[PDB]
């Protein structure tokens, strides 16, 4: 987004880090842990009746696995995540029907799973770069809307 | 909290609604609809054409439920526990869209009421629909 | 702003009718008396103790008019808001500090104050386009902020 | 509303902060100045550099009032009346505010307490701040 070279290089550098696999599992599941009420879409993955039971599913696991994939690609656009997410923003408008809000929901999830992960490393202003970068993918995610 | 006075005002600004509750709700649904284009995520089921049946109907029940808050002001958290209900756990609307129904509820009466549509009473309005959203809103998690 | 063409004539036409002098301490008076929390910027201003003694007073009137009339300038540049605002935005972070949802809150209240003006002239359209407009001014008031 | 499994959390989570809240105030501001810079507009008066007197003295003073609210977190609007107060007739801080200092503070925590910041304590911790935000802003209209 506007993001800054040395801010730019804090955010690759830590994502080099991630294992996508377990925080798109994570931040999935915490999301309808958390907010509740974004289960909504997700009714026939099963049993989200329990935090156990959401962090445990599989369906959610996988789904997250898809969703931070997704974001990951996006991390390669930084300077065009409008175009790189056209396509996926009239799939969440036209055939989903999620609401925008919950890029945010998940957004703000997924900045609390880094810090949860990277402790000491992911500082104030790492934070801050990520901020910017969650806040860029939701608003590429909404684009589309109409 | 409502003081006597945002009692007073909310109870003579409805009161003055009277018969076109049903109308003004739908209106408060289309401006939301082509303001707030997001909001019509919540009703793909819905023909949301000018002049919709479905709106026309949408319409009225939200202005039932407000009326019905209006009639039980002292008592809103227990008149409207239903209708909180049914939000928090089948419609699970995000908490931010009351902000923006609420919004074009006040642009609505501020373009039908004029002359009731003072400092004071839009005042009270906002504080009073910002109650119904945190009753309806309550029960989320 | 994306305003479309037929949203930018029918933004441009109402306009044409606004007494700004008028709107502008409607506008202002009304914010200070729905949002009493915005009262912080105006000990200066004296008497705001009551709906009357806000929108009486003759300094609120004249600030309302001030605001008003940058505004509509605003509405002549509506295909580049940022540079318009430019000095604006910065005078409003570094020397006033000015919280930039206070822009936002004042835009709903102008639509109010337009919808409580024109009546049935204030469209579901009309007031789509005017949400853009204000949308824009707040978030060119903001821009400079750091 | 705070479950009584929320209230069971949220001590749980906190008394581990212990003699660190403090810190982590401090912690959570410098976090909320950086990624939303629009919250400074509140602050003219402090040093807003990195680990500045003003901001660590402030962040001790948040962690205690948040110590407080656990401790009391059956009483909140009681144990935080005065605050309340501060906030809405002198500070007048803008409402949206407090979701961006609730935030930084859950990252805070995370960032310390990887153990103890399980999916349901971050529930229950997020309800919480939520909880104290409500009452903080509950008299400004
Ligand atoms: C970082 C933001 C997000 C990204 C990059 C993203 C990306 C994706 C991708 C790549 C798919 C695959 C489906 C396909 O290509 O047909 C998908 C599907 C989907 N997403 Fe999103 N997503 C995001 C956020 C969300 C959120 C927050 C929700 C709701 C809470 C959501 C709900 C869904 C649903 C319901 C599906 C369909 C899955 C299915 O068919 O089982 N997404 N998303
Ligand atoms: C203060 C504001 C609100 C009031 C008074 C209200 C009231 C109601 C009422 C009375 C119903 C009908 C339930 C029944 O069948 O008995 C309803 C349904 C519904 N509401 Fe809410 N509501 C409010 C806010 C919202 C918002 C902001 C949204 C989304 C933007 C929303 C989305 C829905 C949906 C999707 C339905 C179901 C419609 C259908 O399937 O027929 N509501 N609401
Ligand atoms: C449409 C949005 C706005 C525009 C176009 C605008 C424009 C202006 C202008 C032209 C001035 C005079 C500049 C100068 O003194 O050199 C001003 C001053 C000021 N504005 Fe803004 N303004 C807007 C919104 C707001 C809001 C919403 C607030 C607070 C709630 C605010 C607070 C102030 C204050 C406190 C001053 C200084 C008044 C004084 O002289 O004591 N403005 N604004
Ligand atoms: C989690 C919610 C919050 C809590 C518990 C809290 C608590 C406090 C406390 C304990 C004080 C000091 C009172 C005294 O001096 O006796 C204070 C002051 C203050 N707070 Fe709040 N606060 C919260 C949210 C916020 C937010 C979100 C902002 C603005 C972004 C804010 C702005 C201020 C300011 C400007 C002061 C005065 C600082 C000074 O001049 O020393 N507060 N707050």
């Amino acid at each position: 987004v506007h993001l800054t070279p040395e801010e730019k290089s804090a955010v690759t550098a830590l994502w080099g880090k991630v294992n996508v696999d377990e925080v798109g599992g994570e931040a999935l599941g915490r999301l309808l842990v958390v907010y509740p009420w974004t289960q909504r879409f997700f009714e026939s993955f099963g049993d989200l009746s329990t935090p156990d039971a959401v962090m445990g599913n599989p369906k959610v696991k996988a789904h997250g696995k898809k969703v931070l994939g997704a974001f990951s690609d996006g991390l390669a656009h930084l300077d065009n995540l409008k175009g790189t997410f056209a396509t996926l923003s009239e799939l969440h408008c036209d055939k989903l029907h999620v609401d925008p809000e919950n890029f945010r929901l998940l957004g703000n999830v997924l900045v609390c799973v880094l810090a949860h992960h990277f402790g000491k490393e992911f500082t104030p202003p790492v934070q801050a770069a990520y901020q910017k970068v969650v806040a860029g993918v939701a608003n590429a995610l909404a684009h589309k809307y109409h | 909290v409502l003081s006597p006075a945002d009692k007073t005002n909310v109870k003579a600004a409805w009161g003055k609604v009277g018969a076109h509750a049903g109308e003004y709700g739908a209106e408060a649904l289309e401006r939301m609809f082509l303001s707030f284009p997001t909001t019509k995520t919540y009703f793909p089921h819905f023909d949301l054409s000018h002049g919709s049946a479905q709106v026309k109907g949408h319409g009225k029940k939200v202005a039932d439920a407000l009326t019905n808050a209006v009639a039980h002001v002292d008592d809103m958290p227990n008149a409207l526990s239903a209708l909180s209900d049914l939000h928090a756990h089948k419609l699970r609307v995000d908490p931010v869209n009351f902000k923006l129904l609420s919004h074009c509820l006040l642009v609505t009466l501020a373009a039908h009421l004029p002359a009731e549509f003072t400092p004071a009473v839009h005042a009270s309005l906002d504080k009073f629909l910002a109650s119904v959203s945190t009753v309806l809103t309550s029960k989320y998690r």
